[PDB]
């Protein structure tokens, strides 16, 4: 996150960080025992770390589950990122609490120009690498369909939108993907990818959670 | 060595993080930068080692 602010210890308590050896994609817990991300996200082997502030500091309120398993989205095309949408299972339910919760899903589409939360642990400079210990915090608007059109020709299709800041300086970044957009207190978005980090006129682009309700609702009843 | 090595550092679109290498022509070595895991281009090693031994 560029341009962000520190959210505050466990006051995003859906945020789940997947690990492999480190931290390499945020995520989003939406009940016990499952997990939305990107599906670019996609690992063997991944550790959904949940209740993190301090990803490099065991503070007290984490809980480490493995994946047992990771669902990529069947018409995920990793050439367009068309569908960037990823399942995880956890291998055990989460205990949860105050700051292990999950996060609703949405019942309607959001418009543009609604203030959403985007939050995880990706690179927080947009020339250079700084990561950061602590969870990081962004509010941004859905931009409409137009200006994101303008932004990236060709390579806007249904299931993305654009949020951000078109003047640039504020934005999600590396490290950030498979992390929620959260838009009155309802999963819209997850991280996916942009042209850079928090440049002008290239704002970040979301998969559209709202047009795969039927299929994590089929997904989580059928596994 | 080969032309790549003067391309520019390229973390792609994709916002994942994957720490890597590239050579960078103006500082005479290979310099960390984060790779987004897609598209990108072939100035990007997994190891300092391989980058020296390619493009220094
Ligand atoms: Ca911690």
């Amino acid at each position: 996150i560029v341009g962000g602010y520190t959210c505050g210890a466990n006051t995003v308590p859906y945020q789940v960080s997947l690990n492999s050896g480190y931290h390499f994609c945020g995520g989003s817990l939406i009940n016990s025992q499952w997990v939305v991300s990107a599906a670019h996200c996609y690992k063997s082997g991944i550790q959904v770390r949940l209740g993190e502030d301090n990803i490099n500091v065991v503070e007290g309120n984490e809980q480490f589950i493995s994946a047992s398993k990771s669902i990529v989205h069947p018409s995920y095309n990793s050439n367009t990122l068309n569908n960037d949408i990823m399942l995880i299972k956890l291998k055990s339910a989460a205990s949860l609490n105050s700051r292990v919760a999950s996060i609703s899903l949405p019942t309607s589409c959001a418009s543009a120009g609604t203030q959403c939360l985007i939050s995880g642990w990706g690179n927080t400079k947009s020339s250079g690498t700084s990561y950061p210990d602590v969870l990081k915090c962004l509010k941004a608007p859905i931009l409409s369909d137009s200006s994101c059109k303008s932004a990236y020709p060709g390579q806007i299709t249904s299931n993305m939108f654009c949020a951000g800041y078109l003047e640039g300086g504020k934005d999600s970044c590396q490290g950030d993907s498979g992390g929620p957009v959260v838009c009155s207190g309802k999963l819209q978005g997850i991280v996916s990818w942009g042209s850079g980090c928090a440049q002008k006129n290239k704002p970040g682009v979301y998969t559209k959670v709202c047009n795969y309700v039927s299929w994590i609702k089929q997904t989580i009843a059928s596994n | 060595r080969p032309d790549f090595c003067e391309l520019p550092a390229d973390t792609g679109p994709c916002r994942v993080r994957f720490p890597s290498f590239y050579y960078n022509p103006d500082e005479k070595k290979c310099l960390e930068f984060i790779y987004g895991g897609c598209e990108g281009n072939a100035n990007n090693f997994i190891t300092k080692e391989e980058c020296e031994s390619t493009c220094a």
